[PDB]
RNA sequence: GGGCCUGACUGCGAGGCCUGCAAGCCGAGCAGGGGCGAAAGCCGGGCCUAGUGAACCGGUGGUCCCGUGUGGAAGGGCCAU
RNA sequence: UGGUGUUGGCUCUUGGUCGCGCCUGCGUAGGAUAGGUGGGAGCCUGUGAACCCCCGCCUCCGGGUGGGGGGGAGGCGCCGGUGAAAUACCACCCUGGCGCGGCUGGGGGCCUAACCCUCGGAUGGGGGGACAGCGCUUGGCGGGCAGUUUGACUGGGGCGGU
RNA sequence: CGUAGGGUUAGGCGGGACCUAAGGUGAAGCCGAAAGGCGUAGCCGAAGGGCAGCCGGUUAAUAUUCCGGCCCUUCCCGCAG
RNA sequence: GUAGGGAAACCGAGUCCGAACAGGGCGCAAGCGGGCCGCGGCCCGCAAAGUCCGCGGCCGUGGACCCGAAACCGGGCGAGCUAGCCCUGGCCAGGGUGAAGCUGGGGUGAGACCCAGUGGAGGCCCGAACCGGUGGGGGAUGCAAACCCCUCGGAUGAGCUGGGGCUAGGAGUGAAAAGCUAACCGAGCCCGGAGAUAGCUGGUUCUCCCCGAAAUGACUUUAGGGUCAGCCUCAGGCG
RNA sequence: UGGUUCGUGGAGCCAUGGGGGAAUCUGGGCGGACCACCGCCUAAGGCUAAGUACUCCGGGUGACCGAUAGCGCACCAGUAC
RNA sequence: AGCCGGUAGCGGGCGUGGAUCCCUGGAUGUCCGAAUGGGGGAACCCGGCCGGCGGGAACGCCGGUCACCGCGCGCGCGGGGGGAACCUGGGGAACUGAAACAUCUCAGUACCCAGAGGAGAGGAAAGAGAAAUCGACUCCCUGAGUAGCGGCGAGCGA
């Protein structure tokens, strides 16, 4: 999955370790690493759909932001909307980050 | 989360209360179809706004009352209409009244006043002004030859 | 064969065997505290030569040695296993 | 594949729990069935007495208790008796349960409005529907693929043996 | 083969100012750590469709191209119907 | 470098183990003078701990004496060869066999079916072009890094073919041979990581002088390699 | 999960893909798990010269080479092939 | 005081009324190339609009102009590509070392990508860490092969 559009989370690197053996802490003799290897930790993407000057217009956002859709919306009250394209109040709002 | 409702709303409340529900309820229900609005700090003011506006306004209509309740329940009326002993020669709807209270110590407020049906006979009367709720004015009224 | 007993000790260890290393083996003697003996004395497992496993990593007991600003604590060290 | 995010509404039936409402608690003794520890010398009646009948629930079978009905100025405790504990009554908590509701965990059905699909049309209709898809995590299956291992001696190597 | 000089003439032949094929590219749009991958439309893409020239003469070397004869195509302005 | 011992607290010419003021481990002692002076006071020189630089021998880390792999990994370049598919065209002399259908006739209640005529089917037959490559001979520093003569297979089909296109490296394509993917494919080429690694093979360049081995033992994923020991040699010391 | 010397370790600190999710100085983070003291610092906005690296380019100098050397190329070379 | 490149020669010119040559600025600058009107097999092909040329309507030539994207209020301003190394960031091997190998190593190296610039990054403490201390960042020496890390192996290393 892509980019937030808010956060600008995007999908980052990050290792699969696999281990073997009891803990240390158990009482157990260590852990033994069996294997690493690459792989990726994605953001959790979704879709918010909003009107917004009577047009639909939808964010492809993580979970961990989909009430700064809705912020920035309440916020998009006050700015000269109408009849723009839903490309341009997209732009529009992004620009109130 | 929690939500300012600007509808009366099932179980959930009277329009103006703050409710806190399940986000997805909110925001693919409620947040759409105008029911509710979001409870941000920017419009959890236009709560007390709302209110404050609300009760000011109150206040000053319980304030020119307070005026008149003092300068009324504090004088009389004639009619000078005339009487053949009792029935009146012409007959005072609240209208009169209205123009009427408008004329002698004249003052002018807007009728209602408890006139049901205009007054046929003559004598001693007191009508029932209420121009704000919960703030009575019994009125002293005479009808004289 | 029997009597009592736990030396199948704890500190050590002059000097040697053997030996590339690492190990393996023998050990008299001083001290602590004992056993058996009247005593001289003998006893640091087994008539002897096989019955074993270096480090690393962990477990348990003790020790109270380090303890991340300080008091602790976590965790380690040392002794035993 | 479980959990959780995206993920929401409404009922039904069960689980956990917490707010009260209530009734339940059975050695000997002791009037009787004493759940525990406080307040207790008075309580109850026009917030109309013992008795009388019907029922509900309890039963350790003698009782208990809710109400209903007629009666309507009449009945219980400190004392006493008793036992480990003593008494009405005011509590508070149990024990156990019934009902209310908060908050939720299982399910069952239904809804639509997220997601998804579809429709000469669409700030819309029809279908799927909180599943599926996808994010993080859990455990599993996993030569589909990847990195490697697969000892030495040895009258050659292997086999056997060591 | 070396040095030199000459030689390839088109409205009608072939191709372009026409069309579309697989494919390619690609407003819209989708997607992807970046690079970039997709994608109805359109556009690109021919030895496919479309499209008006035959016979002879001439040069050391060109000729459906130059010349000769006969015959056409398109675009423009005009006139008339 | 001037202090060590201990795991450490610490202590310190000592310290660790220990109850020890036994025993033991690891440590601690400084030069050579000659003289002045009323035995070393302590000078003074000479030498030295140590250390700094130069030099040389060797060792560690780097490609580490030089040359050489089979291979691995990254990024690119290739389907003008070849394999498959897509688009669009083209090609297949001649001859032979004679399916279904039809038409006529025979047949039957009507049919089946039979007979002729017609008809012109087929991964049909013969055989050129074309596509193959069976067997043999030749060719073998070739005409040719696959050829030539003779002979042979398909030849209306799952045929052959021009043009335009697409699919590629653990990937393509494959009527399947691990075949083909630009004359060597059990994983293309090129460039890079890269001087990969090579306990293996080869090679190691002037002169004289002195000495002069080993092919054993222990252990070793060791066994044609190593560590230590044995044996060689040089310097200092002992005698 | 990554960064650090830190390979799960007693594992903080810094960064953050997922879930939960505060406060505005009597707030918060840190001093290597945690706790208590004592201290340090003020996260979730940004800009900031110089000292540093390199060498296509110019110049200066070599106990650098001297046409099999030195760059692959002293020459019409990234050419011929 | 010579000169018309490396070049002589044919055949012609210029220069102390200062030429050639060098420096600076300017002019010209075909076609391709980020390539940008559109198309395309780079240096070819084809157009729209405005102006000029020809007898000039058809034809052709000349001059101007016309891509896309990001910002601002149709108009402006920016971007695009390139650059030996050097830099930052997003990704990221294996040979090899461990005398085998998987954790480890080689290494955040090679390489790919994006961006920056004459540098780049970093940079005014939610720092350091034990001093009643220090006071941005970078960079060098040292600290120190110390502390530690580590199939406590090879090795890594503040």
């Amino acid at each position: 999955s892509k980019v937030c559009e808010i956060s600008g989370k995007r999908p980052i690197v990050a290792n699969s370790i696999q281990r073997r053996g009891k803990a240390k802490r158990e009482g157990g003799v260590g852990k033994k690493t069996t294997g690493i290897s690459k792989r990726r930790q994605y953001p959790n993407l979704q879709k918010v759909r909003v009107r917004v000057a009577g047009q639909e217009i939808t964010f492809r956002v993580a979970a961990s932001h989909i009430p700064k859709v809705y912020e920035l919306v309440e916020r998009a009250k006050g700015l000269k909307l109408e009849g723009l394209s839903p490309k341009e109040i997209k732009k529009e709002l992004l620009k109130l980050l | 989360m929690k939500v300012i409702l600007l509808e009366p709303l099932e179980n959930l409340g009277d329009v103006g209360q703050v409710v806190d529900v399940k986000p997805g309820y909110a925001r693919n229900y409620l947040l759409p179809r105008g029911l509710a609005v979001l409870a941000t700090e920017s419009n959890l003011k236009a709560l007390e706004a709302r209110i404050r506006a609300q009760a000011k306004r109150l206040a000053e209509r319980k304030a020119e009352a307070e005026r008149l309740k003092e300068i009324l329940e504090n004088l009389t009326l004639t009619i000078p209409v005339r009487a053949g002993e009792t029935k009146i020669y012409g007959s005072v709807t609240a209208k009169d009244i209205a123009e009427a209270l408008s004329r002698q110590h004249g003052v002018t407020i807007e009728p209602k006043l408890a006139l049901e049906k205009p007054i046929k006979e003559l004598g001693e009367y007191v009508l029932t002004y209420k121009p704000h709720p919960e703030v009575p004015i019994q009125l002293k009224v005479s009808v004289v030859a």
